[PDB]
């Protein structure tokens, strides 16, 4: 262990998560708009610090190691919904939300973020623009999306396409406006989902690579995984920047 | 699929939507009431109309729904609250007269005139400060036959339009039909019948009769000192002596009758205008009580969005003492507030009603409501018993920190309360006897004055001053005989207050008299008090009653034992007169 080298892609482009929580309108919670970032090295302390989320839970990562650390790919998912709900979205819970509209695994692994919005979207005499399902013949499998608007039938009669007894929309509106209570001002929601696979990495946290070195015990980071051993060119790693294999030998 | 799911995906349904429509009409309302004007009347009307039109139609879809399938006891709760048939069974005739008569009812008391000298200010100054036989006889009698002779034919035909309606609606009679708030059924061991009520409340009158009777007596003797020679040892009080119009309150007795009058009575208001209380003030300190009792804070826009002050010159408003209750997370509360010891009691009720409203939120829209019509009222008035105390006054800066009270002061103040508390339990009694009676069928339409009048010599002990024949119509002068209100629930509230004052103040381990009792800085009497705020009507309200009291019934032993110490000094000082009077006699 006389040295430690550690190696990560070189990524310059800085990871456009402005374009995902500063953006002009946030999609309804029964059809929520998922974004897909890669290719981006991801400051996620600024994120956790900026202080001004009402809510910031991450389930099954540290907060603070997940800064450093590398990805296959991140998913956004945004959406608005209300004040008392936002306990819903969380893995194992179960409700109007969490039902028919957003359903989350068990075995989640990304963060949830979620604050304040009565300031841009809700209005006097009411803001008609944000849905959520109501009715549905069943529940939802994790991560599924349903815009459908059937009339939804409680009653053994069929009809038509036409509301009436035993007969409803599934659809119904939230109405918004800046005299409601806390529990009923609309919050906007961000879900991040960190996938990993055997592919090569893509999105990882700020760190600088330093060169490597051979036939010395030193301590070794590739994407981060960690060890200690001899690295030797040829239990073994494929270093992220030149594509060469290395053998790792115990000291 | 099975009558019950379907249940549910309606009322899942309505609840959206019902809640919608009744906070836009709630807050036009509210934007009249402080903020009076011609435009926002037809905002008012067309959101009530909308709401109105909505309910009507949901009702009308409720009614396929049949009851029996439903086995849930709240969904069945909420489909027995939504199918209220009522007043459209009646014809479209039927009910256009109805309405036209009740209309004219609410027109003619609202506008009378016994001259000029109109009802108020202009009659109740004269009934409360004359002082004299012959202006207040004149008063009297004149209000009588300017407004209670005109309403005897169309109240004879409302008797009759209201008993046909509720006779349809498969009760027996109107007054049934009244009497069945206080109903619960389905549940064993809790029930309850509209036939008990009749009773249950006899039984209670009796046990207070002895009480009733040393203070009518020493009232009377205390009240020949003045009208010298117009009053009989033996004998009932005349009709127009009691104070007011009606005699429903004794209260502007007090300056007649008073034990100690060399003792002044506890008022601050010198001391909050010596420290310049601000008016907004007074809610904070009663913010600090209801936290150090245990429950919770006040919503962030509760401050921002309520008026707390008169708006001034430029707008007008109408400031009548309110809490509203908005929906969709909305509290506020309408007063105009001033530095006075009143304006800090009354904050201290609303803002019991607003801490009652806040509880049971999270219960589904139909059950947002006290157990029954007297559950409200009664949590409402227990914070301002505990506010008045003199220790509670006295942990305030605003009471002097070195008090001594003798016993002086505790009779004036338990004199000064009774002639408010027992002294209206017999006329609401009374009255709301006659009402029942009269619709049952029981007293024809020939003996209705006679009856009264036999009624209100042998119940109340009062006696009128010149007879009336059956063209009168006495009972009609009352605002909420003519006006279609109940008036049993001002029975109730008290027994209910009492009640609930007594288990509190057990569970905060107090020692002595129970009119020194205070219930703030208990976090055990709070929780067992919200364990029974946060029901709303889901549950039976007996249930209710017992999460608190332990009794199923409504019990009035607290209400004597609040009482006790007047009751001995009046035993003492009315051992040597009278006690007890005589139907025979008559002014006349
Ligand atoms: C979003 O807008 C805020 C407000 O100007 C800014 O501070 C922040 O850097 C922007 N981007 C993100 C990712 O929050
Ligand atoms: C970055 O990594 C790539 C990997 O193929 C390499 O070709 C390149 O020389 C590295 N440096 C820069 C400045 O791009
Ligand atoms: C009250 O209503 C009038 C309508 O003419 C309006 O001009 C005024 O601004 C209102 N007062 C408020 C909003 O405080
Ligand atoms: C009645 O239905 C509600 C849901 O609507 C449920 O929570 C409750 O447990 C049901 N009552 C009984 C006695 O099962
Ligand atoms: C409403 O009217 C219908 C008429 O068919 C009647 O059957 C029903 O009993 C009424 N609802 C009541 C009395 O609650
Ligand atoms: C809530 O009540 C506590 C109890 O004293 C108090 O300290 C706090 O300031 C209150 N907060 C709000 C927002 O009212
Ligand atoms: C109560 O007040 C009366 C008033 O005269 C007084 O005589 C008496 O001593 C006081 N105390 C008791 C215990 O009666
Ligand atoms: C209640 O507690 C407060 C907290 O200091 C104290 O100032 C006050 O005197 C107490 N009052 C009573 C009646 O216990
Ligand atoms: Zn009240």
């Amino acid at each position: 262990p006389t040295e430690s080298i550690v190696r990560f892609p070189n990524i310059t482009n800085l990871c456009p998560f402005g374009e995902v929580f500063n953006a002009t309108r946030f999609a309804s919670v029964y059809a929520w708009n998922r974004k897909r970032i890669s290719n981006c090295v991801a400051d996620y302390s600024v994120l956790y610090n900026s202080a001004s989320f009402s809510t910031f839970k991450c389930y099954g990562v540290s907060p603070t190691k997940l800064n450093d650390l590398c990805f296959t790919n991140v998913y956004a998912d945004s959406f608005v919904i209300r004040g008392d709900e936002v306990r819903q979205i969380a893995p194992g819970q179960t409700g109007k939300i969490a039902d028919y509209n957003y359903k989350l695994p068990d075995d989640f692994t990304g963060c949830v973020i979620a604050w304040n919005s009565n300031n841009l979207d809700s209005k006097v005499g009411g803001n008609y623009n944000y849905l959520y399902r109501l009715f549905r013949k069943s529940n939802l499998k994790p991560f599924e999306r349903d815009i459908s608007t059937e009339i939804y039938q409680a009653g053994s009669t069929p009809c038509n396409g036409v509301e009436g007894f035993n007969c409803y929309f599934p659809l119904q509106s939230y109405g918004f406006q800046p005299t409601y209570g806390v529990g009923y001002q609309p919050y906007r929601v961000v879900v991040l989902s960190f996938e990993l696979l055997h592919a090569p990495a893509t999105v990882c946290g700020p760190k600088k690579s330093t060169n490597l070195v051979k036939n010395k015990c030193v301590n070794f980071n590739f994407n981060g995984l960690t060890g200690t051993g001899v690295l030797t060119e040829s239990d073994a790693v494929r270093d992220p920047q030149t594509l060469e294999i290395l053998d790792i030998t115990p000291c | 699929s099975t009558i019950e799911e379907q249940a549910k995906t309606f009322l899942d349904k309505f609840n959206h939507e019902a809640e919608d429509l009744f906070y836009q009409s709630s807050l036009a309302s509210w934007n009249y009431n402080t903020n009076i004007t011609e435009e926002n009347v037809q905002n008012m009307n067309n959101a009530g109309d909308k709401w109105s039109a909505f309910l009507k139609e949901q009702s009308t879809l409720a009614q396929m729904y049949p009851l029996q399938e439903i086995q849930n006891l709240t969904v069945k709760l909420q489909l027995q609250a939504l199918q209220q048939n009522g007043s459209s069974v009646l014809s479209e005739d039927k009910s256009k007269r109805l309405n036209t008569i009740l209309n004219t009812m609410s027109t003619i008391y609202s506008t009378g005139k016994v001259c000029c000298l109109l009802l108020e200010p202009g009659l109740n100054e004269i009934m409360a400060n004359s002082l004299d036989y012959n202006e207040r006889l004149w008063a009297w009698e004149s209000w009588r036959s300017e407004v209670g002779k005109q309403l005897r034919p169309l109240y004879e035909e409302y008797v009759v339009l209201k008993n046909e309606m509720a006779r349809a609606n498969h009760y027996e009679d109107y007054g049934d039909y009244w009497r069945g708030d206080y109903e619960v059924n389905g549940v064993d061991g809790y029930d309850y019948s509209r036939g008990q009520l009749i009773e249950d409340v006899e039984h209670t009158f009796e046990e207070i009769k002895p009480l009733y009777e040393h203070l009518h007596a020493y009232v009377r003797a205390k009240l020949m000192n003045a009208y010298p020679s117009y009053i009989s040892p033996i004998g009932c009080l005349p009709a127009h002596l009691l104070g007011d119009m009606w005699g429903r309150f004794w209260t502007n007795l007090y300056s007649l009758t008073v034990p100690f009058g060399q003792k002044p009575n506890i008022d601050v208001t010198d001391a909050m205008v010596d420290q310049a209380w601000d008016a907004q003030r007074i809610f904070k300190e009663a913010e600090k009580f209801f936290v150090s009792v245990g429950l919770p804070n006040m919503t962030q826009g509760f401050w921002e969005n309520s008026m707390l002050t008169d708006p001034g010159n430029v707008q007008k408003a109408v400031c009548h003492p309110t809490a509203w209750d908005l929906g969709k997370g909305d509290f506020r509360i309408l007063m105009c507030t001033k530095v006075t010891m009143d304006d800090f009691l009354t904050a201290h009720h609303e803002m019991g009603h607003i801490q009652y409203d806040m509880a049971y939120a999270a219960q589904p829209f139909l059950l947002r409501n006290g157990a029954n019509e007297g559950f409200h009222e009664a949590v409402g008035e227990i914070m301002s018993l505990s506010a008045a105390t003199p220790k509670h006054l006295k942990s305030i800066g605003l009471l002097s920190p070195d008090f001594q009270e003798d016993n002086e002061t505790e009779i004036n103040f338990l004199l000064k309360q009774a002639l408010t508390i027992v002294g209206t339990l017999p006329f609401t009694y009374m009255l709301e006897k006659w009402r029942w009676m009269v619709f049952k069928g029981e007293i024809p339409k020939d003996q209705w004055m006679k009856k009264w009048w036999e009624m209100k010599r042998e119940i109340v002990g009062v006696v009128e001053p010149v007879p009336h024949d059956e063209t009168y119509c006495d009972p009609a002068s009352l605002f909420h005989v003519s006006n279609d209100y109940s008036f049993i629930r001002y029975y109730t509230r008290t027994l209910y207050q009492f009640q609930f004052q007594e288990a509190l103040c057990q569970a905060a381990k107090h020692e002595g008299p129970l009119h020194k009792c205070d219930i703030s800085n208990s976090t055990e009497a709070g929780q067992k008090l919200f364990n029974m705020l946060r029901l709303g009507k889901s549950e039976p309200w007996t249930l209710a009653l017992e999460n608190v009291v332990g009794a199923k019934n409504m019990n009035v032993r607290p209400l004597l034992n609040y009482f006790e110490p007047l009751f001995t000094w009046l035993k003492d000082q009315n051992k040597n007169s009278f006690v007890g009077w005589s139907t025979d006699w008559s002014p006349y």
